[PDB]
């Protein structure tokens, strides 16, 4: 992280995999928020016009 | 359950909303670089148990 | 600078992203609520001194 801090394109350790996994980490929690909030608003009004 | 419906235009939201999410390429925080590092850790064990 | 045009469809888009960033009630973090904290007091500061 030290080394990716300083933008050290030029060394070896360029830990692209990390990076990804860590943009899949952050999609899924915005995903996961973002569900919670449209289970919690948008489609209980349907449930409940349904029933 | 048979009657139950999804917004449709939801589908089309998200699908810019994740878009946007996913297409940043930098990570300021030191704690979210090591929770990725576990995060592939676990899956990566489960994948090698198999 | 006269002949620059920002994107049109950037401010369609961004209305729905803020909007649905701010619909959140819920602080999960410890130090977002300490931070959040923080930030009012320089503002009350601010307002305070004018």
């Amino acid at each position: 992280f030290y080394y990716y801090q300083r933008h050290f394109v030029d060394s070896e350790l360029e830990c692209n995999d990390v990076v990804l996994f860590w943009r899949i980490q952050r999609m899924l929690a915005i995903t996961a928020n973002t569900l919670r909030q449209q289970l919690t608003n948008t489609e209980v009004r349907r449930l409940e016009k349904n029933v | 359950i048979k009657r139950h419906k999804w917004n449709d235009f939801a589908e089309d939201s998200l699908r810019v909303i994740q878009h946007n999410a996913l297409e940043d390429r930098s990570i300021s925080d030191k704690q979210q670089w090591d929770a990725a590092i576990y995060f592939m850790e676990e899956a990566l064990q489960a994948r090698l148990k198999d």
